[PDB]
């Protein structure tokens, strides 16, 4: 009993326009856009009740549109994108017409706003065995995985064991970090660590993998420049158990 | 001070 | 004028107030083409229907628990807190009867005329309108047209007084009402 | 003892809302459809107190809902029209020369669908001219109030014109100087 | 119209209370909700309180109402890492929309058992691109600063749980693209205790 919204970011083109779809809960009356800039507030923007919008924030109108096509899907259309719109979108609803429940949220959207795409970048990922020192010393293995020179902000970090994503003896940064951090458009770096026990990771029939899904440019994106067109796409890289 | 609205429910379908 | 078929949707929210606020009644009403077929009673505590009609509307609305409690709580949060938010110029509001005394005819003396006592422009709408002869209160030969609401928080009301006027009569209206503290008397003479 | 009311309906094929309070029989204010906006009945009201319309709009729209709802269940049963009474009446006992307002009563009828015009002499009149919302009765039937600020005269005559889906035909209630 | 809660950022010690406010309208009031907001996970309702002076408990988080001064208390007893979120509480009015505070982010910093602190180096990917140092099983109390030098990178500490084993552990991470990088001299920066092993 959940809202699901797709994609889980996006990135686009200053002035241009889009689409955030969203699926309500099946038998909920009201339906709402919220989203968060930022350091900011989560501020509202629209509620739709019975085919029609309920309540409009002062910006929606002038800017936004939400459509309610089947029984299904709801979705907000951004008419021209602006960098004051990259920001955290989500969509919620309420089962009561009277509004004296709770809004159920979605997982929410990340929407980033560039001036251009020339400096989007997917992550570079590498995978640091653990130190034999360590495993000497506390007869535990600690993998390090890095995701260097990402842009835009926002990728998914994940660790899979013998094809099974973990979730275990793993930590991530929940932030991360700059690479020039005094440039405006400066890449970002991420990392990772993955903790088993010294019996585990010298195990030769045990592979170590970690994944980084990285949210980048479209399908119908424009893209001139001589390196692969920074897509959305998973980068990953791996180990094998090391008996030594 | 505000005068409240009893709200109303939507009818069993 | 237009023949089409007309469907009517109407809701009442209820709030009867007894002693201040010390009792309260609160009801919720549904109304569809002038028939009444669910409600919410306070002293109920729950959804009844009325009619067949609202029998659907009972068992899903008493078995919306969010909905249920806001109708429970209603007799504080909706009847007592709005009757606190206008009570100064509802309750308290307080206007002057304007008193007229006027024979309806230019009928001549010691034959059958009606003295007209007009009261006008007055909030709340109690009030007890009497008619003396000669200082002495006559209870018979009044007709009154009763409390005339004018849909703008002003009432107004005529209490004729059927007579047969002598030379030396003195006839007095006396006009009580909560707005005034000592009773309003105009008088008219033959 | 008093009586505190919040009075909504929807009417179709008319579209045509409706959310009021009524205090003792009066109206507080009610909520214009078009402006979306608070009408206060005296302005004085809306100095001493407050409401947020949209919690009457969000009444309406579950009213609209509603009455689609209830349509469909009754097997679409239309109301039976139930006419009106008229009555004309003056503010204040008329004195010619002194200004002076004909109030028309509009009681006990349903649907709240009506079509008042004052004539004067004949010829309609529109100037200063007010009215009041569909204002309700504990037999769930309708009120109604117009309103024409008059300058009382032996030369003119005046009516009030009252269409109602209930009534054969237009009906007017006469008024003049005697 | 304006919904505002204190204090913005939060710390507290796993096992240990915590409480923080929400200040909202004293007039038009129909409802306030708290939401509680994990990192990636979606915003879930904790209570939607209407009556004024009620008290709603969800285990070891209770709700206080007070609506003729216009807050609201949240109350975290026995703090739990499980607990750590951003604290969302929003006002409604008579419509529907819900006007929200700037959420009080609440962190649990976990108990740390049998604390071996250490700086270790792991072998690079091959080969060599980045060389990778590794400050692990220090105390909660132990802070992460930063680089402080612009070539060396250096993430803030991470609480791991191997679940299996009942084992919480901190870590933070030191990374350099050549020459001069070590382990010795990684977490200069920050308070790093006597005791830390350094294997040669
Ligand atoms: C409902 O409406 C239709 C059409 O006028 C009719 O066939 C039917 O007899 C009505 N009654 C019921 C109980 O459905
Ligand atoms: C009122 O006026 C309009 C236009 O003449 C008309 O469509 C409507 O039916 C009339 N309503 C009545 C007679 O109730
Ligand atoms: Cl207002
Ligand atoms: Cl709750
Ligand atoms: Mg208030």
């Amino acid at each position: 009993p959940e809202v699901t919204q797709t994609p889980s970011h996006q990135v686009t083109q200053m002035g241009q326009e889009v689409i955030l779809r969203c699926v309500p809960i099946s038998n909920h009356l009201y339906f709402y856009w919220y989203r968060q800039i930022l350091g900011q507030k989560v501020e509202f923007l629209v509620s739709f009740y019975n085919n029609e919008i309920s309540e409009k924030s002062e910006i929606f109108d002038d800017q936004f549109s939400v459509e309610r096509p089947d029984g299904s899907n709801f979705t907000l259309k951004i008419r021209s994108t602006k960098l004051e719109d990259s920001a955290m979108y989500f969509c919620a609803s309420s089962g009561l017409a009277g509004g004296m429940d709770e809004q159920f949220f979605g997982p929410g959207t990340r929407l980033t706003v560039l001036e251009d795409l020339k400096n989007v970048f997917p992550p570079e990922v590498a995978v640091f065995e653990p130190s034999e020192a360590e495993i000497s010393h506390t007869q535990k293995a600690t993998l390090v995985c890095l995701a260097t020179g990402f842009y835009p902000d926002h990728v998914e970090l994940s660790w899979w064991v013998n094809g099974k994503e973990v979730h275990s003896g793993v930590c991530t940064d929940p932030q991360p970090l700059k690479e020039q951090p005094a440039l405006n458009d400066s890449r970002y770096a991420l990392s990772s660590r993955l903790r088993v026990s010294a019996t585990f990771w010298q195990n030769p029939r045990n592979h170590f993998r970690c994944q980084v899904q990285f949210y980048g440019l479209s399908e119908n994106d424009e893209w001139t420049q001589d390196r692969a067109k920074p897509v959305t796409q998973i980068v990953s890289a791996e180990a094998w158990g090391r008996a030594d | 001070r505000f005068y409240k609205t009893l709200r109303a429910e939507q009818a069993s379908q | 004028g237009d023949t089409r078929p007309r469907f009517l949707e109407y809701s009442t929210s209820e709030c009867h107030f007894f002693n201040g606020t010390e009792r309260v009644r609160f009801l919720d009403r549904y109304f569809y083409n002038q028939e009444e077929y669910v409600r919410f009673d306070s002293d109920v505590g729950e959804f009844r229907a009325v009619t067949e009609l609202g029998r659907p509307d009972e068992e899903y609305w008493n078995s919306q628990k969010d909905f249920l409690e806001d109708r429970r709580a209603a007799v504080d949060t909706y009847c007592r807190h709005n009757y606190g938010v206008g009570e100064s110029f509802t309750v308290q509001r307080r206007v002057h009867p304007k008193v007229t005394v006027y024979p309806s005819k230019t009928q001549p003396l010691q034959h059958h005329n009606l003295l007209v006592c007009s009261v006008s422009g007055f909030y709340p709408g109690s009030i007890e309108v009497r008619w003396f002869r000669n200082g002495q209160e006559e209870k018979t030969g009044v007709v009154s047209t009763g409390l005339i609401h004018n849909g703008d928080w002003t009432f107004q009301t005529l209490v004729m007084l059927e007579t047969v006027p002598r030379s030396g009569e003195v006839y007095t209206c006396q006009v009580e009402h909560p707005s005034v503290t000592s009773p309003l008397t105009v008088e008219w003479r033959a | 003892e008093h009586v505190i009311i919040q009075a909504e309906f929807y009417l179709n094929p008319d579209q045509s809302g409706e959310f009021m309070f009524d205090f003792d029989g009066d109206e507080i204010f009610h909520v214009d459809m078009a402006k979306k906006e608070t009408v206060w009945r005296l302005e004085e009201f809306g100095r001493f107190a407050s409401f947020e319309a949209q919690g009457a709009l969000a009444n309406i729209a579950v009213d609209k809902a509603n009455l689609e709802i209830m349509t469909k269940r009754s097997n679409y049963t239309p109301i039976t029209n139930v006419p009106p009474e008229v009555t004309v009446l003056t503010n204040s006992p008329v004195e010619l020369r002194e200004p002076n307002v004909l109030i028309c009563f509009i009681d006990k009828f349903t649907p709240p669908v009506v079509n008042v015009t004052w004539l004067r002499n004949g010829k309609p009149v529109t100037t200063g001219v007010s009215e009041t919302v569909f204002l309700p009765r504990e037999d769930h039937l309708f009120r109604k109030f117009h309103y024409l600020p008059f300058l009382p005269s032996t030369e003119d005559v005046y009516d009030c014109r009252v269409e109602h889906w209930g009534l054969d035909e237009p009906l007017l209630k006469h008024w003049e100087f005697d | 119209l304006n919904v505002e809660q204190s204090p913005q950022s939060l710390h507290v010690q796993e096992g240990d209370s915590t409480n923080f406010t929400c200040s909202f309208p004293s007039s038009n009031f129909y409802a306030l909700h708290w939401y509680r907001w994990e990192t990636a996970k979606s915003p879930e309702a904790l209570f939607v309180m209407t009556l004024n002076g009620d008290e709603k408990k969800k285990g070891r988080i209770s709700a206080t109402l007070n609506t003729k001064e216009g807050y609201s208390y949240l109350y975290i007893k026995g703090s739990q890492p499980e607990d750590s979120a951003t604290y969302l509480c929003a006002f409604k009015a008579a419509g529907n929309k819900l006007t929200f505070g700037g959420g009080t982010r609440v962190l649990v910093k976990p108990n740390i058992q049998n604390p071996d602190p250490a700086v270790y180096q792991l072998r690079d990917s091959k080969s060599s691109d980045k060389s990778v140092c590794l400050f692990t099983d220090f105390d909660s109390q132990t802070n992460v600063s930063q680089s402080k030098d612009s070539d060396v990178y250096i993430t803030d500490k991470c609480v791991l749980d191997m679940r299996s084993m009942d084992f919480k552990s901190n870590s933070a991470v030191a990374w350099s693209n050549k020459s001069d990088f070590a382990c010795a001299n990684a977490f200069n920066n920050s308070i790093i205790p006597e005791d830390t092993f350094f294997p040669s």
